[PDB]
């Protein structure tokens, strides 16, 4: 449902 | 110390569409209205790194500290037992799934602190827990922590009848889910009443809130919610303290029904104890 979240933050 | 002054309200001497309601009761989520732009600064949202979900609400009390309910992270009942590198903590968000690039700041969790007498064998007394963040976060007009109450707050603003606000991204009834951060204000309810609305054993360290069945207004936390902060303006120095933690409640915005708080104050000894001991 999420907009995906730059991935830097994984 | 700067804590509770919002950066677009206090600081610019602009009211928020519904806190004079509140501050009228002090004697001068369901059913909630959309909140505006930094209206609740010190909002967290509680993020599940994978899948991509979120958890629960929290609240910010400092740079480096976010509070929230230890159920939120711990519920062996339901094989919940999150670790610091299964979140991430997302501050100054309005948009529910949205990325708010350049608005919110996400981080890494260092450290989870559960109460240590945290009931989830029973009914979640203690539901309280700190999560340190592995770095401080910057201040903005977005991002400003709320205050913790003290024994003199504590005292005068919990009181039946009393209006807090609950805020969250959590369902809309019971059976929606906003795109947008959610708000409602709710009277505190006397004990007794809390005490004959449920089954559960109720101990000092919860408070209940919500209308009557009679007093024709509604609204509620609700799933999704939980971990959030339950807040007051204090009309004696205008900040916003945190004097709740949205705990349970059984349904959502249900008719003699009402949802169950973590008593903030009744608790802040465990979290200066940990705040200077970590
Ligand atoms: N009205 C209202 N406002 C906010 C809410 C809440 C609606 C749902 C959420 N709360 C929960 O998921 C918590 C957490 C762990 C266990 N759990 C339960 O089994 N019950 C429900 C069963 S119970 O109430 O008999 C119970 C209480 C305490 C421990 C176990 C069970 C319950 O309420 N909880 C978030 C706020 N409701
Ligand atoms: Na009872
Ligand atoms: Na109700």
């Amino acid at each position: 449902d999420f907009e995906e979240i730059p991935e830097e933050y994984l | 110390a700067d804590c509770g002054l919002r950066p677009l309200f206090e600081k610019k001497s602009l009211e928020d569409k519904t806190e004079r309601e509140l501050l009228e009761s002090y004697i001068d989520i369901v059913e909630g209205s959309d909140a505006e732009i930094g209206m609740s600064p010190w909002q967290v949202m509680l993020f599940r790194k994978s899948p991509q979900e979120l958890l629960c609400g929290a609240s910010l009390i400092s740079d480096r500290w976010v509070l929230t309910a230890a159920h939120c992270l711990l519920y062996p009942p339901w094989d919940k037992n999150f670790t610091e590198n299964d979140l991430l903590v997302r501050i100054g968000k309005h948009s529910r799934t949205r990325y708010e690039r350049n608005i919110e700041k996400i981080s890494m969790l260092e450290k989870i602190y559960i109460h240590p007498r945290y009931n989830w064998r029973e009914n979640l007394d203690r539901d309280i827990a700190l999560m340190k963040l592995k770095k401080p976060v910057a201040f903005s007009d977005y991002i400003h922590p709320v205050c913790l109450p003290d024994r003199e707050t504590a005292a005068s603003l919990l009181q039946a009848g009393y209006k807090g606000r609950v805020t969250g991204w959590g369902n809309l009834k019971e059976t929606g889910q906003p795109s947008v951060l959610q708000v409602v204000n709710l009277p505190i309810v006397e004990r007794p009443v809390c005490k004959d609305s449920t089954r559960i054993r109720i101990t000092d360290n919860m408070f209940c809130a919500g209308y009557k069945p009679d007093e024709g207004k509604r609204g509620d936390a609700c799933e999704g919610d939980s971990g959030g902060p339950f807040v007051m303006k204090s009309p004696f120095n205008n900040r916003w303290y945190q004097m709740g933690i949205v705990s349970w409640g059984e349904g959502c915005d249900r008719d003699g029904k009402y949802g169950f708080y973590t008593h903030v104050f009744r608790l802040k000894k465990w979290i200066q104890k940990v705040i200077d001991q970590f």
